[PDB]
């Protein structure tokens, strides 16, 4: 039960009388109960890396022996909570202590045991019914938005001997009891899962559905999939806040988990100040996105183990809410800071320095973390399907994507949304550079597009080729000027400008295109590519005549059509329903066809 | 309160470098402060670096020279290093360990605070917001500092970063369109510079606000380790308890990193990156992150760490991790210094992430952001035009190029060049900025909205 | 600056005067034989508890030798009860404390390499240095600016 | 104004002396009461 | 060939960083010279 | 780093030998 | 993916879940075809096997233990149970239940089927109405959703019924429509009522009291626009109706329109 | 120690501090100009840039270059140092005044004109370093440097 401190040097506490201790187990050192992780064993002498400052810890101090490794505590109360990387409830610590600091060795329960939850058991379950890990044996009305489905832990099974009646229960109340091989297990509404252990699932299915964000550039050119893996540059003026806000408010994700993983003090203060205030419209009511969001927030002076385990706590909460049948979206604010924490831990352990100082397992750790993202057939009896989409951002040193962390992340992830400060300065928002960005889920989403948005794939391919041609012609413009460009090249440039300024560019503040439904996006791109194709056809088929058409001729004749193309943005998805916007875009296409037929 | 008597041990088992390894200690406490008497009566302080069984390895603040077994006694105070903090230590000069060196009395404590402190709760920190004016145009009008920001100064050896630090200490204050204090911590600062700081603050009449901690280069290095923690404990007391906006200037964090390296070697830890401890990032974060506004308290702690970039290498671990932890940078340039411009603050590579939160209507003025953006743009264009003129010749330049060269010259001569004792209110800085912007006609100021030009351009 | 330091020096001299008066009043408290006997019992047992060695030597002022002896006689059983450890406690009859000390004792181990100074001078200084915040608040009033104590 | 500074210093010193005199007796009583109150006790980490 | 063949060292690293910055500055100045020459060249061509 | 780690290990082993 | 012990635990749990689903969907043992198709897994639930014994059987292979096949069959049963539950008050004929079971079994992939999407939409509506407070939007949604449940029970989800599709579209649009947009909600409900072939869309589907509340809501929205006291008294008389009718709504519309013309 | 030495200089060598400031500025300007002169070319330099480069060469070769083995340059008294620097900086300021004032004027003055006119003045400024304090007393050296300043002023007055 109790060990004793035999020695202390820095964060390393050597504890005696710890015969039964387990490797990588968690312990509470000292009389203040500082958290520590057993990193070694030698006879009864267990070596502990103490997370918190060890000043004042004296020989003979008791070491309580928690019987678990670093394990997140899963259950009702996660939603809207602000957690440290260790599962410390900052929002509850500050309330109970009435202090601006985190007391050394605070031991506040992650999920409140005093708050009461409305628990409705599964109607089918009875006494004697067979139940298995992952089975949903009750639902808790955590919010008006998120119904928390209480499930058996994995590695648990048996026959139900007592299932509580519907009523008000707390996380300490025993809500279910089962028996297996005579051994009786009493399950409350809160379970615990080691953060560094992948939560099992019946099957890990392929990702075959887009993770819509509402940003036209992200949804169309570089689509992510529910269960995808994405990377985002982290810089000052890049604009990652737009991605985070879009995923938090408008994305189809049922849940959001935002992991700070070691941000600056005021940088994290901004997130904690903003995320609570964001709101989303559900069922016609403006709820707070914190009804469906959790924040694993920790600054750079927190224990290095808290920062290094922030990613694992976030992904384990995300896996927990995936197993419930929801589609979660985890966002690591900067995996670079987590990698720095990992390098710091390695240095503290005096491990051999690998490439550029990072540990000997950075690539393995990043790959195993990103491997937890995906779409799964959730474990348990009620047939479900969840997903976890990791959008972890990375910080390349000075814009160099060659450091070990960025290289490993780009090798592992399948999408890269490549925010650019250069475009932000040009006032091109969103600042996705749409040239270094990429998405490897296009072949996975081909089926979905061909089912619902048959024409989208050729439109996207044509738009990308247009943008590439414009990029290539930017040099020819320098070499010979614009006057030397062919009419087809002029069309390419003047439709590439149209797509850049009126399709990719999108203002998140306006009421009309803050969120752009995919039907609207595909309609706009269809009209733009139709204009491009018919203009190109006119130019090519009048090259043989003496009255050859030119881009100037087309512009002079159809300034109205070009203005309407530029104004397609301004259709409000809410007031102008899907039917009205589609009809207006079809009428626009009819007008372009009439004008081109008259001109040709 | 600790009522039990202190235990004094003559059981010194060994001496090794700065460490006195005592044996047969009764429940040794890690980081305990311990006062040891040498055979000849000389008294020294020490800190329990490591604890094991009944042993205790005491790193002595002073050297171990003269210490011997069988005669050196060592009284274990029974508690970690706690500093006495009050408001009366505002206007005092203390050494690295807190002992006054102004011939004043010892601090009559209002509280006894642990120097290591505790991490400010992220959920209790608030975005810094309003501005702290340093009186220096090169950073008031272009890199303004928010109340709660951490914005280091980067410089090399020989540049006037200490003179700029003294100027900021003498001039720092609130925008003012007695709740301000400054906590100056100097580490590894040679005797000449320490005397400069002390005499400057005493003479210029700003001492009523300044609490000065001086750790001379030849003072113990463990005192250098505990100096910033003393300074930031005092800053936390003054800001989060006495509710006054504190500005902490920590001079030569490179010297602090050197002291950290020395202590790490004393612990017998293997060197990390570039010879520095692997955990230097956590230690620097522990120092810097004791800053910012907090919820429900009207005080704050701004920080301006000062770094001597070794070899003028921005990739060095100390400046690298400082940039990773802090929220900006103020570059002291060797080129401007050689050209005899003071302050030699380069505004192109410098940056203040939270400048936008520190400017605008009700904080500095309506036109602060636009003036700053236009000044930066015109300065960059002026440097570019100088490079072009160097190739094409003065005649080949157009009228706009001549205007940009004129603005560059007058900007480095009027905006940047300030003089040590020239205190400019941010309004004065913006007036100078507008004087420089009125070189160009209204049309070339493309980064200033017409709504602002119509109001501030005339005259 | 000199004026500020002068007023601070005056405050420090007032504190020093208060502590000197406390010393001079403890030196009179010791003259109450019953109260000093109780205090000596407490100090001797406290030193014994801090030291926890098999053999102990109590050093005390010569004029206090009887009382100290009584204290030791009372401390030996209580200690045995509190620690369950057999203990021998002698009283140094060859080297006493300076006669000018206010009072108290000093407990050495068998080999005298570890000592516990429980003299009234040391105890008073140790208590007063920790009390300094309370003494400041009481003598010179609380700080009106200090709004939070944490 | 220098004489004014000196007079302010003297006024402050008199104020400190008076504020001391007011609470000195209770301060000393409490201090000596807690000095005499010993409460001997072994180290908490001692176990038998 | 691929490398300047300066032996690895901090002095060598500093020398190479200085040489890289000098080469970039020279490239930028020659690019400005080319821009001026090309501007005058196109003006003369139109003339 | 490898040389210093090896030296530290050898010093630890020698200290154990003396103890 | 799953360790052998956990795989067989999953097999046992899925057999138990299929048994529970069968018990819930057909407590009276009337779905003979379905129970025949699930006989091999319901045999282990009929007899009182303990979890340990059935797990041993699964390990030995005696009981069905192809977790993919069990998952497919369990989903086929679960979607049918969801269909039956989403229209709980309106029972569905045994013939309809069996036909839809066959249709679901025939389907290639339920979790991407149109039946699954339709059930998801109906469950959105039912869940929202399970806790939403009485308001004009919520009363309109409850009426439309009850009619939708009746149509689902009388036809089923395995076809392209235009009425059910229209009700789904309108119900979801009203649900997504903002709470404060009273005019848009009322006009959406009015359009639905005017487009229903029947003269009394909600007759017999909703209770007479809920009929009265619905007509009262329509009258509440109609009244503030009136000016003539005689037509206002006519509107008050119309408010006495115990059933909503298309012609009653047309009469209210005509009343407000003559009031507008008199203005 | 320049800041601490300001008090000494402003009382004993009052005129030295601005001379040191201008010398440092000139050396830095030459450092900035040499990169460009070698990267691109010497033809595009303005007249003031030419003054800066040639005065920097003068200062570097005959004020910052001191052979310590000679009888005359083994130890250079600070009066000699400040007098030499005063002469060089006076020449710098006056030549820059000439070239700038005659700019935008018909009778333009260029560095070539100045160098060709007063090669003797440049040679004397170059030989200023040869004064030997041992035999050329302080008064003699100061008088010679004052005479050099007078010659510079006269020659520029003739040029102007």
């Amino acid at each position: 039960t109790f060990g004793y401190v035999h020695g202390v040097s820095g964060p390393v506490v050597t504890a005696c009388d710890m015969a039964g201790a387990a490797m990588y187990e968690l312990v509470r050192v000292g009389h203040s109960e500082l958290v520590g992780e057993i990193i070694r064993l030698e006879g009864d002498m267990a070596t502990i890396q103490v997370y918190e400052e060890t000043s004042g810890v004296s020989v003979g101090d008791p070491v309580l022996r928690t019987g678990k490794p670093l394990s997140v505590e899963l259950g009702p109360g996660i939603m809207g909570a602000i957690f440290d990387g260790i599962q410390r409830p900052l929002s509850d610590i500050s309330s109970q202590t009435q202090s601006i600091y985190i007391p050394r060795g605070v031991n506040v329960s992650a999920l409140s045991r005093d708050i009461k939850w409305e628990f409705i058991p599964s109607k089918n379950l009875r006494v004697g019914s067979h139940i298995t890990g992952g089975d949903i044996y009750g639902i808790v009305n955590e919010n008006s938005l998120i119904k928390h489905k209480i499930m058996l832990p994995p590695r648990s099974r048996g026959s139900v001997t007592y299932i509580a009646p519907p009523g008000n229960y707390d996380a300490s109340d025993v809500v279910l009891e089962l028996e297996f091989e005579g051994v009786k297990e009493k399950l409350s509404m809160v379970q615990v899962w080691p953060v560094r252990q992948v939560r099992p699932v019946t099957e890990k299915l392929p990702a075959n559905h887009p993770l819509l964000t509402g940003q036209r550039v992200l949804d169309a050119l570089f689509p992510c999939v529910q269960g995808g893996t994405t990377a985002i540059p982290g810089a000052f003026g890049c604009g990652k806040t737009v991605i985070s806000q879009s995923l938090s408010k408008y994305s189809n994700s049922d849940v959001i988990i935002y992991v700070g993983c070691g941000e600056r003090g005021n940088e994290m203060s901004e997130v904690l100040r903003d995320f609570p205030e964001l709101t989303m419209e559900v069922d016609g009511k403006v709820e707070s996105i914190m009804k469906r969001t959790a924040l694993v927030a920790n600054t750079s002076n927190m224990p290095v183990a808290a920062r290094e385990a922030s990613i694992y706590t976030g992904i384990t909460l995300s896996e927990y809410f995936r197993d419930m049948g929801y589609h979660v979206s985890m966002m690591a604010d900067s995996t670079s800071r987590w990698a720095e924490a990992l390098r710091e831990i390695s240095g503290r352990l005096a491990e051999m320095p690998a490439d550029s100082g990072y540990p000997a397992y950075l690539g393995a750790r990043l790959a195993s973390f990103y491997e937890r993202a995906g779409r799964v057939k959730c474990l348990g009896n009620p047939e479900r399907e969840g997903s976890v989409s990791i959008v972890g951002a990375v910080s390349p040193p000075g814009g160099d994507f060659s450091d070990p962390v960025t290289s490993a992340t780009l090798g592992i992830v399948q999408v890269f949304w490549g925010l650019d400060k250069k475009l932000a300065q040009r006032k091109h928002f969103p600042s996705v550079n749409w040239l270094i960005s990429y998405s490897k889920y296009m072949r996975a989403l081909d089926e979905y597009y061909d089912k619902h948005f048959t024409e989208f794939v050729p439109l996207r391919t044509k738009a990308k080729e247009i943008l590439q041609e414009e990029e290539d012609l930017a040099e020819i413009v320098q070499l010979v000027g614009k006057a030397s460009l062919a009419e087809t090249d002029k069309i390419t440039l003047e439709v590439a400008k149209l797509i850049k300024d009126d399709f990719l560019q999108q203002n998140g503040y306006t009421p009309y295109d803050r969120f752009c439904p995919f039907y609207k996006t595909v309609g706009m791109l269809s009209n733009m590519i139709s204009f491009y194709d018919m203009a190109r056809r006119a130019v090519e088929t009048t090259a043989q005549s003496d009255n050859k058409i030119t881009w100037s001729i087309i512009r002079e004749h159809m300034g109205e059509i070009l203005y309407k193309l530029s104004s397609m943005k301004f259709k409000d998805p809410v007031k102008d329903g899907e039917a009205k916007i589609k009809a207006d875009y079809a009428q626009l296409l009819e007008d372009m066809q009439n004008a081109f037929r008259s001109l040709e | 309160y600790l009522s039990q008597p202190r235990l004094t041990y003559k059981t010194v088992s060994g001496v090794n470098g700065p460490l006195v390894i005592l044996d047969h200690v009764k429940f040794p406490r890690y980081a305990e402060i311990v006062h040891l008497t040498l055979p000849d009566g000389t008294k020294r302080s020490g800190q329990v670096l490591e604890v094991s069984g009944s042993k205790a390895v005491v790193q002595v603040f002073e050297g171990t020279s003269g210490i011997d077994a069988k005669k050196t006694s060592c009284e274990f105070t029974g508690d970690i290093l706690r500093t006495p903090v009050s408001e009366d230590m505002l206007g005092r000069v203390f050494n690295g360990s807190g002992k006054p060196i102004d011939r004043g009395p010892v601090v009559l404590a209002e509280d006894f605070l642990d120097i290591m402190g505790q991490p400010i709760n992220p959920q209790c920190r608030i975005y810094p917001e309003e501005m702290i004016q340093t009186g220096i145009s090169a950073i008031d009008g272009m890199n303004s500092i928010a109340r709660g920001q951490k914005i280091p100064i980067f410089s090399a050896a020989g540049l006037p970063h200490n003179e700029i630090a003294a100027q900021i200490c003498r001039q720092a204050g609130l925008v003012k369109k007695e709740n301000f204090a400054i906590v100056f911590a100097a580490m590894g600062v040679n005797m000449e510079t320490a005397r400069f700081f002390k005499s400057d603050f005493e003479e210029n009449g700003s001492m009523d606000n300044v609490c000065l901690f001086l750790n001379l280069a030849n003072d113990p290095t463990i005192e250098r380790i505990i100096t910033p923690r003393l300074a930031l404990t005092t800053a936390e007391f003054l800001a989060y308890q006495c509710e006054k906006h504190v500005l902490v200037i920590l001079t030569d964090m490179s010297s602090y990193a050197e002291a950290l390296r020395e202590v790490s070697a004393a612990r017998e830890e293997v060197p990390g990156r570039r010879g520095f401890p692997g955990y230097m990032y956590t230690d620097l974060a522990t120092i810097y992150e004791r800053a910012g506004r907090v919820e429900g308290r009207n005080g704050s702690i701004t920080q301006i760490p000062i770094l001597t970039m070794p070899n003028d290498d921005i990739t060095h671990p100390i400046p690298d991790l400082t940039g990773y932890i802090t929220e900006g940078q103020i570059y002291v340039d060797r080129q401007l210094h050689n050209r005899q411009i003071y302050p030699p603050i380069n505004v192109l590579p410098s940056l203040s992430r939270l400048m936008k939160s520190a400017i605008g209507e009700g904080m500095t003025r309506k036109d602060h952001a636009d003036v700053s953006n236009q000044l930066y743009a015109c300065y960059a264009i002026g440097k570019d035009v100088q490079a072009m003129k160097a190739v094409v010749g003065e005649e080949a330049l157009t009228s706009d190029d001549l205007l940009y060269l004129e603005f560059l010259q007058k900007f480095e001569k009027n905006f940047i060049t300030q003089g040590p004792y020239e205190n400019r209110t941010v309004y004065e800085t913006l007036d100078i900025g507008w004087q420089l912007l009125r070189i160009f006609p209204k049309e070339m100021l493309k980064r200033i909205p017409q709504s602002t030009l119509s109001e501030f351009y005339p005259r | 600056n000199q004026a500020r330091l002068k007023v601070l020096r005056a405050r420090d001299d007032l504190i020093t005067d208060l502590l000197n008066e406390a010393k001079q009043r403890l030196s009179k408290v010791v003259k109450d034989t019953t109260r000093y006997q109780v205090l000596l019992d407490g100090l001797v047992l406290q030193g014994l508890y801090q030291l926890l060695e098999p053999r102990m030597i109590v050093r005390c002022r010569k004029q206090d030798f009887p009382l100290v002896k009584a204290a030791v006689q009372k401390a030996i059983p209580m200690y045995k009860i509190a620690t369950k450890k057999d203990v021998d406690v002698q009283i140094d009859l060859e080297a006493y404390l300076p006669e000018d000390i206010a009072g108290g004792v000093e407990i050495y181990n068998g080999d005298r390499k570890i000592k516990v100074s429980n003299t009234l001078e040391s105890r008073l200084d140790l208590i007063a240095q920790q009390m300094m915040p309370e003494v400041r608040g009481a003598l010179f009033g609380a700080n009106a600016n200090r709004k939070f104590l944490d | 104004l220098s004489a004014e500074v000196e007079q302010a210093t003297r006024r402050q010193v008199q104020g400190m002396q008076s504020s001391q005199q007011r609470n000195r007796e209770r301060v000393l009583t409490q201090l000596l009461g807690m000095v005499c109150d010993v409460r001997p006790q072994v180290h908490p980490n001692y176990r038998i | 060939k691929d490398r300047i063949e300066i032996f690895p060292s901090r002095m060598a690293q500093t020398i190479m960083k200085a040489r890289l910055k000098g080469a970039q500055t020279g490239r930028n100045l020659l690019k400005k010279k080319s821009d001026a020459l090309t501007l005058r060249f196109r003006q003369i061509l139109k003339k | 780093f490898y040389r210093l780690k090896k030296i530290q290990e050898k010093k630890k082993i020698i200290k154990e030998k003396s103890e | 993916g799953l360790t052998s012990e956990q795989y067989h635990s999953q097999v046992v749990g899925k057999i138990g879940y299929i048994a529970r689903c069968m018990q819930t969907i057909d407590p009276e043992n009337n779905l003979k075809k379905i129970r025949e198709d699930y006989q091999d897994v319901l045999i282990w639930a009929e007899k009182n096997y303990r979890f340990e014994e059935i797990l041993e059987a699964s390990k030995s292979g005696k009981c069905p233990n192809d977790l993919d096949a069990l998952s497919r069959r369990s989903l086929i049963l679960q979607e049918l149970l969801r269909l039956v539950s989403s229209i709980s008050p309106f029972k569905m004929k045994l013939d309809l239940i069996e036909s839809q079971y066959e249709k679901m079994k025939q389907h290639v992939n339920l979790w991407k089927s149109d039946y699954h999407v339709k059930l998801n939409q109906l469950n959105q509506l039912t869940d929202y109405l399970k806790n939403a407070a009485p308001t004009p939007k919520n009363n309109f949604l409850r009426a439309m959703t009850s009619v939708l449940q009746m149509q689902i029970a009388q036809y089923g989800i395995t076809e392209d019924n235009e009425g059910i599709n229209q009700l789904f579209k309108l119900g979801l649009h009203l649900l997504a429509m903002a709470n404060e947009k009273i005019d848009e909600q009322y006009h959406l409900f009015k359009g639905y009522v005017k487009d229903q072939p029947e003269e009394s869309p909600f007759e017999g589907i909703l209770p007479a009291e809920d009929q009265k509340i619905l007509v009262k809501t329509m009258i509440d929205y109609a009244m503030p626009k009136l000016s003539s006291k005689v037509l206002q008294d006519k509107l008050s008389a119309l408010s006495s109706s115990d059933v909503l009718t298309k012609t009653l709504l047309d009469s209210i519309d005509r009343i407000v329109k003559e009031n507008e013309k008199l203005n």
